[PDB]
């Protein structure tokens, strides 16, 4: 009954300012981030096929999980990603795309 | 070892240069 468990995952910084994360009990190390340790915005974002990484001068680039392409401009997708907190849901909810 | 400090960096590593954006086809 782990429903008040701690997790076995904790967080450290290397001397190049990443952060890797350390499994307690394993004894094993991940650069991603486990869903427990999760916070709810990246809960939100993991979700989001589409993900904000900016370029050498600074201008984004958007890339997408699923088809593996890269856009310059936002689709509307991230818009209403980045909207959860002002109507939730868009009126639909992200179970039906139409790329 | 490494027992004592920062316990050990994971194989691998998280996409360090970015993911190639369209240089001119398409888009």
């Amino acid at each position: 009954g782990a429903m008040g468990a701690k997790s076995m995952w904790t967080e450290h910084k290397s001397p190049d300012g990443r952060t890797y994360y350390y499994n307690t009990e394993t004894k094993q190390s991940t650069w991603e981030k486990p869903d427990d340790l999760k916070t709810p915005a990246e809960q939100l974002l993991s979700k989001c096929p589409w993900k904000e990484y900016k370029s050498d001068s600074g201008k984004p680039y958007y890339y997408n999980s699923q088809t593996k392409e890269s856009r310059w401009a936002k689709p509307k997708e991230l818009e209403d990603l980045e909207g959860y907190q002002n109507t939730i849901v868009a009126g639909s909810l992200i179970t039906k795309s139409n790329l | 070892g490494a027992m004592s400090g920062s316990p050990p960096l994971p194989p691998g590593a998280p996409p360090p240069p970015p993911p190639p954006p369209p240089s001119g086809s398409g888009n």
